């Protein structure tokens, strides 16, 4: 359930948007979620905190 | 259980993302840390095992003390 | 640095003397008398035997194939054979997965150019890796 | 209560009892999952999600 | 001996030294499973449950099961 | 004027304060064992019985430290 | 010559065949991905050429010969 | 008005407080050994059973110090 | 409104608190040596074994002190 | 918004806290020199050996005192 | 598909019969009578012997270290020992190079960000590899 | 117990040590390169932030409040 929520929220906010991806992309996203789970509180915070100047999409990307 | 979860998370993190140090020149530090983690794991499990039984003992003893506080014993003659 | 080496040598000597295998002790004594290495000799003997048993392996493979194809193997099938076959299937599956990983030379499937994940490749911290 | 039962003297004896055979199989699973995670989650081709900053549990529970 | 927290039970002696010294040992009557019996390794000669199945083989089987469990999705991924 | 402010970082401060409660608990446990050693040397025949009572006291004293530690987690995870 | 009590050789051959088949699967996947990327790069170069031609045409119109 | 503020450096403050929890732990450990010497001096034949109990008390006291230290490092990295 | 503030003098405050735990260690040392002298007077024959045990107690207590001291220095330079 | 603040006078507060670490160190010394008298009065023949051990304990406690003193001065002139 | 298999089996049988090793033939006959595999038994025997000879290897290593350190090895040094030492040095060098390649996980040294070759990394045809 | 005619064990130990040393060399090189790339990426992000701030300042001047 957590994995599906992450995939949905990070890739369109809707189930169909996620299904628009390929199986390999879903695998990559889910493995990144596993990475985040393993890091927990003992790891780098750039995985969820966007450093200033980063070019990657922000929180308002789909809004 | 909070403590167990946190320690297990830390152990998973170090074991997965820092085991390559075994092949590196700082392998001794990783080995020391791993041994300490194993010792802490064993100690926590033993402590929890003992504490659960002890807490059940105390839980029943409080009720029995309530009962005993109002018991009166007669002597046979 | 020296006391530790002496202690390790003493422990290994004690363990070597402890074993009660007549053949192992006899070989050790003979090699010590001759000054040769027993382990290396054993390795060479094993390699020679395997080199001389290659065609024996081939013949055994063909005989086993005939035994299985003839249906005689399944006639006496038991639970132990089922356990062995399950082990065999597990090894086949894991080997197939490892072979695929090595064949594509990557743990994960490669990203197609049209995928939206290409940005991740562009934003690699170290392009060399 | 840990009173008695079969107790293998060393690793090689774990095959002398079905229960300990299952136990050693389980131990193998347990210990071998860690190297698998090392290889899988430290892979060169592993890539962070580009949209990882779009959303996170930290903002959700906050 | 011990294997983690599991300790091997030991039979308490029942005979006195005088009576014990008068006992004649005849291993010919003992079963083949227990000859040269050693309290520190009583199961050395015990038969294997499955012939040719070593403990290391089972350990490797479990490791392979773990590898499959972790790597199958990498080779046969499925959509949500 | 009416101004409402919500400082996030304060939860760290409260968490650290609760940890101070462990200073008494840790000290209290050491007191029990100190008496245990000084009692076993006065009546070794009861060492097993005393060891039992020492452990019971350790848990009761330890139980309190858990109460404080729970509050630390509550505020540290909220 | 009694019947074989074990099938070790056949199992080893099957192990090799399974590993080989996995290798073939991975190689096919990698080759397909490489072909896709080659085509993508070719398209990118073609688009760059078209953009350069359009820019040159606009500059020519500005020249007004 | 609704104002949300996020103070960064507070985690240093909370971490320092948890470090104070080691004051009682260090004192408690010292108390155990001090009592151990008296028990040994007043009953010199029990130089091992007392030593074992002293180690057991230290382990439990160390455990309490480690529970606090986990929060001290955790907040320092939060 | 979302406001982020970074105070650069609060890495000093946390450092001072971590140093307070040293008192619980330093006092613990005196307790071990406070009772070592008494034990020596009680049983002068064991002037050696008691001294070794006291050294063990001092080292373990000092170990707690250095665990706290590590946090003190980390926040001083970070 | 990103706001960086640098409070200058907080380097004094950290210095003051580290000074409290001396409270235990000074007290620990008093404990040693308190039991020393009792040990000497009980066994006056061993004043020299007890006195040497008292000096040893004082040196060990003073070491921690300097550690705290070092931190205080660093946070004072920094 | 079947004639080829029969021909291969016949060739292997001829070669197996050709060898004139008494021990190999005796083992083959015994295993055929019992229906077991000789090669697998040899493998297990070799592994058992090596497992029982580990501490023998340790003791031999310490003895060889003492022999070399004592200077007795160089007292009787000959040309053959020189040849062996050259072989040893060559293996050391090749192993060092292989170890470096594996350690950096790349045949070539990684490109620094300030190098002008970074463009090549940017212009990779397949970023996945 | 005569003197050893061969030094196989010492040679094997030396082989392992040489491979290990090579591995250490490669690991050190890779770690240094990774640190360099991390610093380069940090500098790139800082430059991007400065450029964005300059653009925002110019837009503010155009606003003319
Ligand atoms: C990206 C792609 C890149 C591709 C690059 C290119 C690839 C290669 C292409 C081809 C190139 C040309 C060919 C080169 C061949 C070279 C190899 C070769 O021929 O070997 C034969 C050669 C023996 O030949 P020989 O002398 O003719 O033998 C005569 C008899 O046959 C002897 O018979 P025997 O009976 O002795 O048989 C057993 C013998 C033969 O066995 C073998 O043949 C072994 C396998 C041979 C191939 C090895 C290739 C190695 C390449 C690099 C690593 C790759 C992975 C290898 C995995 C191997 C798994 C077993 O076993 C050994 O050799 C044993 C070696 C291990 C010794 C372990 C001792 C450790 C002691 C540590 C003590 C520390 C104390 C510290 C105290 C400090 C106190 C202050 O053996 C070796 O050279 C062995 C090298 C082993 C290196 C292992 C390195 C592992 C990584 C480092 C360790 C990290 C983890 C642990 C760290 C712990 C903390 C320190
Ligand atoms: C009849 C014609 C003659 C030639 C005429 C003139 C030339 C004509 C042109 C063509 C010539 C072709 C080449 C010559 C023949 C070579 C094969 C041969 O005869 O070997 C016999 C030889 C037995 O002769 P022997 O003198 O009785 O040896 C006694 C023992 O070897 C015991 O020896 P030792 O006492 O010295 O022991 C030394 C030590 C040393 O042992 C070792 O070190 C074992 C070797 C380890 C691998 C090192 C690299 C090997 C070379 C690969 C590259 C070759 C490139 C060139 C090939 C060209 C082929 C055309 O051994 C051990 O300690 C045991 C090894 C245990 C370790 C096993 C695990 C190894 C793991 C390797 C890890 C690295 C893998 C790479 C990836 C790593 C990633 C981290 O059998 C073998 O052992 C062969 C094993 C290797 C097979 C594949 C080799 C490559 C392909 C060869 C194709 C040849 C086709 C011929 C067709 C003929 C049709 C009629
Ligand atoms: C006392 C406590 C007991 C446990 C208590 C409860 C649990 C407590 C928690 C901790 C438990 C630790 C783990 C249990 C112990 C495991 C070791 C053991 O006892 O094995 C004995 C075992 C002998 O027992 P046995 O029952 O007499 O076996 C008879 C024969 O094995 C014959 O067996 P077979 O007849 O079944 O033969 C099957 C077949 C099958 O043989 C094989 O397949 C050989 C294995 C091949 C490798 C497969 C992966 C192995 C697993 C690696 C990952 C392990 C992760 C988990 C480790 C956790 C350790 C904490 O064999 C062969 O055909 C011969 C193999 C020839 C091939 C050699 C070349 C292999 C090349 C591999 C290529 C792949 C490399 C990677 C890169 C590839 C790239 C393209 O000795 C070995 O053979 C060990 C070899 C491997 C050593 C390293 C293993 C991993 C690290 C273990 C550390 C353990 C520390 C213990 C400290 C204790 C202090 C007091
Ligand atoms: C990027 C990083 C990624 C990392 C991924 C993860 C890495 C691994 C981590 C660990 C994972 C969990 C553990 C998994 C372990 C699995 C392996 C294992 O345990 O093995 C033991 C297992 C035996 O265990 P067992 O059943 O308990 O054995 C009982 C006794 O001990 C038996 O004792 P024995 O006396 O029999 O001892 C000898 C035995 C044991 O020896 C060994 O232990 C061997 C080494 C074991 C490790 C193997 C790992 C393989 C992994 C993939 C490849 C990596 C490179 C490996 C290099 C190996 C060099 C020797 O030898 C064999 O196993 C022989 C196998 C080869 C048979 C060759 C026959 C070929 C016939 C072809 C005929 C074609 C005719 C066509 C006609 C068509 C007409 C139309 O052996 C195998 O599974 C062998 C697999 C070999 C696969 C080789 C694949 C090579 C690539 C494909 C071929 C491409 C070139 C040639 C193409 C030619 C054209 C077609
Ligand atoms: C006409 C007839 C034609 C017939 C054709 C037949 C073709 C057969 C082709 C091969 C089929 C193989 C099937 C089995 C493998 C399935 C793999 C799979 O689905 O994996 C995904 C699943 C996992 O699914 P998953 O991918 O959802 O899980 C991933 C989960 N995360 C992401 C969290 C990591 O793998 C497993 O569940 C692996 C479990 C182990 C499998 C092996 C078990 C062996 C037995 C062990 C127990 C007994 C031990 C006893 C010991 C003691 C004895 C005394
Ligand atoms: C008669 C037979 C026997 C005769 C023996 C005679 C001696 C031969 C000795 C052979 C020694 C090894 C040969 C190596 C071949 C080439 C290896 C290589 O470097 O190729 C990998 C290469 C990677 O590069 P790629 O991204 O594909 O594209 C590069 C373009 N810039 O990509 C490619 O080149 C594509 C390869 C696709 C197919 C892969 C096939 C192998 C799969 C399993 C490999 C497992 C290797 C494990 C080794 C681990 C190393 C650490
Ligand atoms: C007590 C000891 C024994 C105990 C045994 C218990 C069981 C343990 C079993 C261990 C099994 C293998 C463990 C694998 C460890 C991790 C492997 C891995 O994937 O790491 C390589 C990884 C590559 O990724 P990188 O580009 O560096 O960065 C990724 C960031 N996105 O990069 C890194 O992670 C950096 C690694 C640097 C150091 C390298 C050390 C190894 C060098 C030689 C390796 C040779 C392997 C050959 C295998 C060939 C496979 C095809």
């Amino acid at each position: 359930d957590h994995v599906e929520k992450a995939m949905i929220m990070r890739w369109g906010g809707t189930l169909e948007d996620v299904r628009k991806l390929s199986a390999k992309d879903q695998l990559r996203v889910r493995c990144f979620t596993d990475i985040e789970k393993l890091y927990s509180a003992y790891g780098p915070k750039d995985t969820y905190l966007q450093p200033p100047g980063d070019t990657l999409p922000g929180k308002d990307f789909y809004r | 259980h909070f403590l167990l979860l946190m320690f297990f998370d830390f152990f998973y993190f170090i074991f997965v993302f820092f085991f390559y140090g075994v092949f590196c020149y700082w392998f001794i530090l990783f080995i020391f840390v791993f041994c300490f983690c194993l010792l802490f794991y064993v100690f926590l499990y033993l402590l929890d095992l003992f504490a659960a039984i002890l807490q059940l003992f105390i839980f029943c003893n409080m009720i029995l003390q309530l009962i005993m506080d109002f018991l009166l014993f007669l002597l046979f003659v | 640095l020296c006391n530790a080496a002496s202690k390790v040598q003493a422990r290994s000597a004690k363990k070597l003397a402890a074993l009660t295998d007549a053949g192992i002790q006899k070989t050790i004594s003979e090699h010590n008398a001759n000054g040769t290495d027993a382990a290396v000799s054993s390795t060479k003997r094993y390699l020679a035997e395997q080199r001389q048993l290659f065609h024996y392996r081939v013949v055994r493979f063909f005989d086993e194939c005939h035994y299985i194809i003839s249906g005689e193997y399944f006639a006496q099938y038991t639970k132990v054979n089922l356990i062995w076959d399950l082990r065999f299937l597990t090894k086949l599956v894991v080997l197939f997965l490892i072979g695929t990983v090595l064949g594509r030379q990557s743990i994960f499937p490669p990203i197609d150019p049209d995928s939206p994940l290409v940005e991740a490749l562009v934003t690699k911290v170290n392009p060399n890796y | 209560m840990l009173l008695g039962g079969f107790v293998p003297r060393r690793f090689s004896q774990f095959n002398r009892d079905p229960c300990w055979m299952f136990f050693i199989f389980s131990v193998g699973f347990w210990l071998g999952e860690y190297p698998a995670m090392m290889i899988k989650y430290n892979a060169r081709d592993l890539v962070y999600d580009p949209h990882r900053y779009v959303w996170s549990h930290h903002d959700d529970h906050h | 001996y011990n294997m983690l927290v599991f300790r091997d039970p030991k039979r308490r002696p029942q005979l006195s030294e005088e009576e014990r010294a008068k006992v004649v040992v005849n291993q010919a009557e003992w079963p083949e499973e227990f000859k040269d019996f050693d309290p520190d390794d009583p199961y050395k000669n015990s038969p294997e449950i499955i012939k040719g199945m070593s403990s290391w083989n089972l350990f490797l089987w479990g490791v392979e099961c773990a590898f499959i469990y972790q790597f199958y999705e990498l080779v046969f991924p499925k959509s949500i | 004027s009416t101004v409402a402010i919500s400082v996030q970082g304060l939860h760290y401060v409260g968490t650290g304060l609760a940890a101070i409660a462990l200073a008494g608990v840790g000290l209290g446990i050491g007191t029990i064992f100190g008496n245990l050693l000084v009692a076993c040397a006065r009546q070794p025949n009861l060492t097993k019985m005393l060891f039992n009572y020492a452990i019971l006291g350790f848990a009761l004293t330890e139980a309190i430290g858990l109460f404080a530690l729970m509050l630390a987690f509550l505020m540290l995870f909220s | 010559k009694a019947a074989p009590k074990t099938l070790h050789q056949v199992r080893n051959v099957a192990y090799f065949f399974a590993a080989w088949l996995g290798v073939q699967k991975g190689y096919i996947e990698k080759s397909a991905n490489d072909r896709l990327w080659v085509e993508h790069q070719r398209k990118v170069r073609q688009q760059n050429v078209e953009r350069q031609q359009a820019l040159d045409s606009i500059k020519l119109m500005q020249q007004g010969v």
